[PDB]
């Protein structure tokens, strides 16, 4: 059961002299944390996103990422190319740490510019993307040579800090990442495949956790056509996922969705489908 | 490296005519973040809607989830409208 959590930033420069910026903590796929830019403090989004840190620790790691937000700028400026050319662009930065099932904590730091693989930290060294060329090389030269502690910073925080508070989150969150949700289902026609031809659809939505059984069924024979979409979002943390089959006209009846979930404990949710009295 | 948005609507709960839903809207797989998601009641713009903040993948491509509450009745129709960079035109992809 591998657990993540990353610290993103995205910042977009439009110009040499006009740049926004976002970033967001994340526990696997779920927000734990925003940044309002305009007082440079992270915002927690949940009760638990302290996640065990003292006021101390969190408040220090504030500090330390408006230190890195002004250092970042302060360079980005001083070594810009400064030429219309290379403007728009955009950063991302994913940071964080992952979690194996034994407990070996494993770190990343990644870095895309205009979505593409930038550079990443590996061991102690900040290694250029193979892909890039001479950007990654300058940024890394600059971050291997041209700083003090921003590298060992950087070792710490993903390798010691970040496995920390990501364990102290779900502890913390332990109420919310361990709840079950029972998802509703209701069914629908979907695009129509040809003449002659029904898309049933069956809405599943509303489960946690994510692990979902969805299918079309006659009886107890699966439909080899079922297709899942992808598991989406719902907001407040559940899960939408729709299952779809195409069938002839004069096939349909008889075909029913079932739903299973951890938290149906065992009553599958059963829809026959009707579309005709 | 300019991806196009994928957009997936769809409601946290079946369409009940008179009864409180939420319209969700996916948007997923574009890059650069720079983007125009609106949800629209009849083509107008919905301004009551929630978004995710700014995330990506693995792949660097953006996501964004937004949501608003409303009441679907017959004659309303509802919809999620893109604009991005990588669009020739507004993306426009309705809700069933
Ligand atoms: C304007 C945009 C700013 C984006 C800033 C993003 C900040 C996030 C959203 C704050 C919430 C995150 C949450 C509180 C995480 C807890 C903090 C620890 C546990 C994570 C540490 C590991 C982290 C993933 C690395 C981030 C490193 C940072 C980006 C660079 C700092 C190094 O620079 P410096 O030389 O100043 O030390
Ligand atoms: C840079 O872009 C910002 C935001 O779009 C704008 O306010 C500013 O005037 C621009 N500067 C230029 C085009 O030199
Ligand atoms: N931002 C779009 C998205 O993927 N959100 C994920 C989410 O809200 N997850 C809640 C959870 O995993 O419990
Ligand atoms: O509110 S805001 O003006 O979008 C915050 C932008 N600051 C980031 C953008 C420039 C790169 C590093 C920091
Ligand atoms: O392991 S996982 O659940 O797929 C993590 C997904 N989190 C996404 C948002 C934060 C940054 C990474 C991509
Ligand atoms: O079941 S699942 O939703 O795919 C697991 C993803 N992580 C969840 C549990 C711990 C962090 C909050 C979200
Ligand atoms: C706080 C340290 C931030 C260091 C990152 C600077 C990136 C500058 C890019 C210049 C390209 C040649
Ligand atoms: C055109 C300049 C590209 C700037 C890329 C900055 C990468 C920042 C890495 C931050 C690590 C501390």
């Amino acid at each position: 059961e591998h657990v993540s959590f990353h610290v993103i930033q995205i910042f977009s420069f439009v110009n040499q002299s006009w740049a926004r910026g976002q970033g967001s903590g994340w526990l696997d796929e779920l927000q734990t944390h925003g940044w309002d830019s305009e007082s440079g403090t992270i915002i927690f989004l949940h009760q638990w996103s302290k996640g065990q840190f003292s006021n101390e620790e969190l408040s220090d790691l504030e500090l330390l990422f408006r230190f890195y937000l002004f250092g970042l700028t302060r360079e980005i400026q001083d070594h810009a190319s400064q030429d219309y050319s290379k403007y728009p662009f955009e950063v991302q930065v994913k940071a964080g740490c992952e979690l194996h099932s034994g407990g070996s904590p494993e770190g990343f730091f990644q870095v895309a510019f205009n979505g593409l693989d930038l550079l990443s930290f590996q061991q102690t060294t900040w290694v250029p993307s193979p892909g890039c060329g001479s950007l990654a090389q300058s940024v890394c030269h600059l971050l291997n040579h041209q700083y003090e502690g921003v590298t060992e910073t950087v070792y710490n925080l993903i390798r010691s800090t970040c496995p920390r508070f990501l364990l102290g989150l779900l502890d913390a969150g332990k109420m919310y990442v361990h709840r079950q949700v029972r998802p509703e289902a209701w069914l629908s026609s979907g695009p129509s495949p040809g003449p002659g031809r029904l898309q049933l659809v069956c809405h599943v939505s509303g489960f946690y956790p994510k692990p979902v059984w969805v299918m079309w069924m006659r009886g107890e024979q699966e439909q080899q056509g079922t297709q899942l979409g992808d598991i989406l979002p719902n907001a407040n943390g559940t899960w939408y996922l729709r299952a779809t089959l195409d069938v002839a006209d004069g096939e349909a009846a008889g075909l029913s969705c079932r739903v299973k979930h951890s938290s149906l404990e065992g009553q599958d949710i059963i829809l026959y489908w009707r579309g005709s009295l | 490296i300019q991806r196009t948005p994928k957009i997936q609507v769809y409601s946290r709960h079946p369409a009940e005519n008179g009864k409180s839903n939420f319209l969700n809207c996916y948007v997923s797989g574009f890059h650069p973040s720079d983007i125009e998601v609106d949800l629209l009641k009849n083509g107008e713009r919905i301004e009551k809607v929630e978004h995710s903040d700014l995330s990506f993948s693995k792949d660097w491509s953006f996501y964004l989830l937004y949501y608003t509450e409303f009441t679907p009745t017959e004659k309303d129709e509802y919809a999620c409208r893109v604009n991005h960079v990588t669009l020739s035109q507004p993306k426009i992809v309705k809700w069933d």
